[PDB]
RNA sequence: ACCAUAGUAGGCCUAAAAGCAGCCAUCAAUUGAGAAAGCGUUAAAGCUCAACAAAUUCACCAACAUAAUCCCAAAAACUAAU
């Protein structure tokens, strides 16, 4: 014997038109010609745009920073479409088409000459950025369990997450942060300049907090 | 209140007392009361 | 046996054994299922 | 204590489940609002291997273990208790509590080999043949990572791979 | 119940299980009636004839099964399990006959 | 331990309770019997067998059966209910027919009953029969 | 040996597909239970399928027995349609009242699965509008008096939209 | 067999009791909407099968991830 | 571990679509069981899950080979250490 639960009753929430993933373009359609020099500030430090949720309750997280390319988006693109029912589930994009582009010098020839010829387009990535939000009637673990896949094939490291899971690691986060036994910290020790730590570490240290450290992200840093 | 303890055929020897009292009950009624009995159980079964 | 780094029950009548200091994915009614972790 | 005995008498098997005397639990201990038993009788953090008088107590007489919803404790104390009655199996102690098989203790082997503090078993284990330099180094584990809670009278703590 | 079914119970003749349900320590006995009289195991063969014998205060809870090995097994179940008794009762009746 | 959270009976758990006490209150024979796992043909059977005699009978989980069961009039029916069990239901008793079907198939066992707020056995149910 | 379930209409039964190949598989001879099943089917003349156990053993022989027709017929000839409805609550297959459903209640009454049940008949009266539900025909309380401007009106609007149906099933099989 | 229903046709291919001698549960229930769980009474029995119908119905939802 | 019986080949298309190439409904029996969450069939048949009833120690993710002359201080889990 055992005792019957309610089941979560899904009744507000509306399927829109074209509920699959709209398909990317290899090259945007007005190309750059002007050969730009290659930020890698677009990949260090944690992610200001599109950290929150706008219409859907799963998202891919992003734990770490990378690059993303056409090859990704169509790795994501199909793997959701085939394995999601339209019926019940709609897929949006979090981020945009693969417009920085990234450049290769015809490889054997020497150094020095100048740029190379634009090899193809990348998107950047930062730590805490979502990239694929899905919304429907049902519960996370299904979404979850076939979101795994595709989160693990991406470069940098990602994870399935709800909104409820969201503000979980968050709050965690906070009381991890709050509940810190040892008196000495990242914050305490770099603003203040403490033994001269100023020499050793970056500017940008000051706002990463220890907890970045080029394109890598440890959330149990605090 | 509570029920009955239930005995069972290896040592039945336990009549119930109401079946006791009311032979004695019975028994110590006189001839004349024996026919008014008799009648008002006929008449009743 | 087929080595691999992670494993996984193909079937319902696969089990885990640790044998040899090593994780084993044994399976009698199909034997095609037999994987180690190395 | 609850043992069976099967009995033949031509023909007839006759199965029978008897009871022994078993013993008791320690009138006083000094923690009496504890749960557990190992949590109330203050012993948390304090027993060894070598502590064989309370290792005896949660066992089998053939060596085996009884269940955690049999002996009532917290499961990481009887994860403990499980890695430390197997380390005192490796290392020689319980003589008394192997099973008994008599055509086999008369073909004697090797001499039994000394050994303690045995987190591995002796089948399982390669011999670390490449070794390493001091920037890469395979240490041998001495001991478990389940025993690292225990006091330290030295204040040091205790080095478990080595 | 499934293991009793699995292995062949076809060369068994008798099975009879005499128990006094209002006592305390039958509650194996119960269990592994439940077991012999599934519906696999009644399956297996059709010429074997399972009775239950319930009495009050006979006070002696007891299976006893007959088979053409010339084999008569009578095991008390008053302290055993259900798990050792149908243990025991296969690989004596499987081993045997 | 931390304080005891007071946990809450659901609909679910009121329904059977007032269901055990109308089959307990309205009817005069309750008997008990040991529950065996049969061919579902031959339980259907056995439905089909017991309705054309007017006797019911159902399955009530032990986790709501037990303590109603112990705070009622019924306290010495509890050895007979540990286990696996099944509850026949009768307005105006009459045990011949249910004895008669009890004797056709050898393995469901009669371990006792209450009939007209008596406890009784399974020789005392033959005795009642015979009477 | 097994069990067949077998749905065959009333007057015919033939030695071929579907009989054929699912009771020639037994090895039980099909002209036998064909004659069988004309004899005890042959009494009724309405022309209607009936759903048959066929027990066939492992001598080779066979036992039938015949249960109560199909739902599905039931409704049908209650309704006057031919067939079903293609979408299921989009549309509506056919209209009865509550005594078509009355009446195979009764008929349903003494059907194999159902006789050997207790259950009353608001059991099997609320069984015959839960298959009505996927079967398409929407029941009416009281449609006594509004049922005869009810066919007059659904009689020529579904002729149009069967009419549109094979028109529209016409363009795809020409277009594909 | 093809049958249409008329004026006549549709009273004469069955036996057509007066509605007196029908009882009143036919009326009684529901025709059209089925009983969705927030309408139902709670400690009803039917209440309490429909939330284990949508138990099944969350369970298998939930299997569709199934490696084996 | 334990157990699986009802309308029912739910309605269309199809040579066949019997829970299970596809589309629409997703009702209704028995305390108990989804017009069916996985295997299987040409279509079936059949084997499993959920549901009763029997009980209840805990159960969310995590583990991943290698090079060439010969491996590379020896070794140590507790006598008190800001
Ligand atoms: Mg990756
Ligand atoms: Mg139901
Ligand atoms: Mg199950
Ligand atoms: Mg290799
Ligand atoms: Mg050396
Ligand atoms: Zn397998
Ligand atoms: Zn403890």
């Amino acid at each position: 014997f055992k005792t019957l639960l309610p089941v979560p009753t899904f009744e507000d929430v509306a399927i829109p038109e074209k509920p699959k993933l709209r398909f990317v373009e290899r090259v945007p359609l007005v190309p750059k010609v002007r050969r730009e020099r290659k930020n890698l500030s677009d990949i260090r430090g944690p992610s200001t745009e599109a950290t929150e949720f706008t219409e859907g309750r799963f998202a891919i997280l992003a734990l770490g920073g990378g690059y993303l390319h056409w090859g990704h988006f169509e790795m994501m693109r199909l793997t959701i479409n085939r394995s999601m029912d339209p019926k019940n589930m709609f897929a949006l994009w979090r981020v945009p088409a693969p417009f920085k582009p990234i450049t290769r010098k015809g490889m054997g020839q020497r150094m020095g000459g100048g740029k190379g010829a634009i090899d193809h387009y990348v998107t950047p990535v930062k730590a805490g950025r979502l990239i694929v939000e899905m919304g429907g009637r049902c519960e996370f673990k299904e979404v979850q369990g076939f979101l795994d896949l595709v989160a693990h094939k991406l470069p940098f490291p990602a994870k399935a997450v709800s909104r409820e899971t969201l503000e979980k690691m968050r709050k965690d986060q906070e009381e991890r942060e709050r509940n810190n036994q040892n008196p000495w910290t990242f914050e305490r020790i770099a603003t203040a300049n403490m033994l001269g730590i100023r020499k050793v570490l970056s500017p940008y240290d000051l706002t990463h907090k220890g907890r970045y450290w080029g394109k890598f992200y440890t959330p149990e840093r605090v | 209140e509570a029920l009955a303890g239930a005995p069972l055929d290896n040592a039945p020897k336990e009549y119930p007392p109401k079946i006791q009292q009311l032979v004695q009950d019975i028994a110590s009624l006189t001839l004349l009361e024996i026919s008014d009995l008799n009648e008002l159980l006929k008449k009743t079964l | 046996f087929k080595t691999k780094g992670v494993l996984k029950k193909r079937c319902r009548d696969c089990y885990l054994v640790k044998r040899r200091g090593r994780w084993f994915i044994y399976c009698k009614t199909n034997p095609k299922h037999k994987q180690r972790q190395m | 204590f609850r043992e069976v005995v099967e009995i033949l008498d031509g023909k007839t098997t006759i199965i029978e489940g008897r009871i022994t005397e078993t013993p008791q639990e320690s009138p006083n201990p000094p923690n009496p609002t504890g749960q557990c038993p190992i949590c109330r009788w203050n012993l948390k953090h304090k027993y060894n291997y070598e502590d064989v008088l309370l290792l005896s107590q949660f066992i089998r007489p053939h060596g085996g273990m009884l269940p955690r919803r049999i002996t009532g404790l917290c499961q990481e104390e009887h994860l403990k208790i499980e890695e430390c009655v197997k380390m005192a199996h490796r290392a020689g102690l319980l003589p008394n509590h192997r099973p008994k098989l008599p055509e086999g203790f008369v073909p004697k082997s090797k001499p039994r080999l000394n050994r303690y503090l045995t987190r591995w078993s002796p089948r399982s284990v390669k011999p670390i043949y490449n070794k390493g330099h001091r920037w890469n180094k395979v240490r041998m584990p001495v001991g478990s990572p389940l025993l690292k809670d225990n006091v330290s009278y030295s204040g040091r703590p205790l080095l478990l791979y080595h | 119940a499934a293991a009793l079914a699995r292995l062949g119970l076809r060369a068994v003749k008798q099975v009879r299980v005499q128990f006094c349900p209002f006592e305390k320590n039958v509650e194996s006995t119960r269990t592994f009636l439940q077991a012999v009289s599934s519906e696999k195991v009644r399956c297996t063969n059709l010429n074997c004839s399972v009775i239950a014998d319930v009495r009050h205060d006979g006070s002696e809870p007891c299976v006893d099964v007959l088979f053409g090995d010339g084999h008569r097994l009578i095991m008390r179940g008053a302290h055993l399990t259900a798990q050792e008794m149908l243990t025991a009762f296969a690989s004596h009746i499987q081993a045997r006959g | 331990p931390p304080p005891t959270p007071p946990q809450e009976e659901t609909g679910l758990v009121r329904l059977l309770r007032r269901e055990i006490a109308a089959v307990f209150r309205d009817n005069r024979m309750i008997a008990v019997c040991q529950h065996v796992a049969l061919s579902a043909e031959d339980k259907l059977l056995l439905r089909h067998q017991l309705r054309k005699h007017k006797i019911l009978m159902k399955i009530f989980p032990n986790q709501v059966l037990k303590p109603f069961l112990e705070e009622s009039k019924y306290q010495n029916l509890l050895p007979l209910f540990v286990g696996h069990n099944l509850l026949l239901v009768s307005e105006e008793p009459k045990v011949k027919e249910m004895v008669r079907i009890l004797k056709g198939i050898p393995f469901l066992p009669l371990l006792g009953g209450c009939i007209d707020d008596t406890i009784l056995s399974r020789q005392g149910f033959i005795n009642y029969s015979k009477l | 040996s097994g069990m067949i379930r077998a749905i065959v209409r009333a007057g015919q039964a033939r030695p071929g597909p579907p009989l054929g190949p699912i009771l020639g598989q037994r090895g039980v001879s099909i002209n036998q239970f064909c004659k069988e099943f004309n004899e005890k089917t042959k009494d009724i003349k309405e022309g209607i399928p009936l759903p048959t156990k066929i027990f066939v053993k492992p001598d080779r022989t066979f036992e039938i027995k015949i249960g109560q027709p199909t739902v599905s017929y039931f409704l049908k000839a209650a309704a006057g349609i031919e067939k079903g409805a293609r979408h299921t609550g989009k549309e509506v297959a056919g209209l009865v009242t509550l005594k078509h459903v009355y009446e195979i209640a009764r008929v349903k009454a003494q059907d194999d699965a159902f006789a050997l049940q207790d259950v009353p008949l608001s059991s099997v009266v609320r069984s015959i509008i839960g298959s009505a539900r996927s079967l398409g025909i929407r029941v009416v309380k009281d449609l006594s008096s509004e049922e005869l401007a009810a066919f007059q009106k659904e009689r020529a609007l579904f002729l149009a939209a069967q009419r549109e149906a094979d028109l529209a099933a016409q363009a795809e099989a020409a277009k594909k | 067999h093809a049958m249409g229903v008329n004026i006549y046709k549709e009273g004469q291919d069955v036996v057509l009791k007066p509605d007196s001698e029908y009882p009143e549960w036919l009326f009684e229930m529901n025709v059209g909407p089925p009983k969705k769980l927030e309408e139902l009474d709670p400690e009803t029995r039917e209440y309490w099968r429909l939330l284990r119908k949508h138990n099944i119905w969350r369970h298998n939802r939930l299997s569709k991830n199934r490696k084996f």
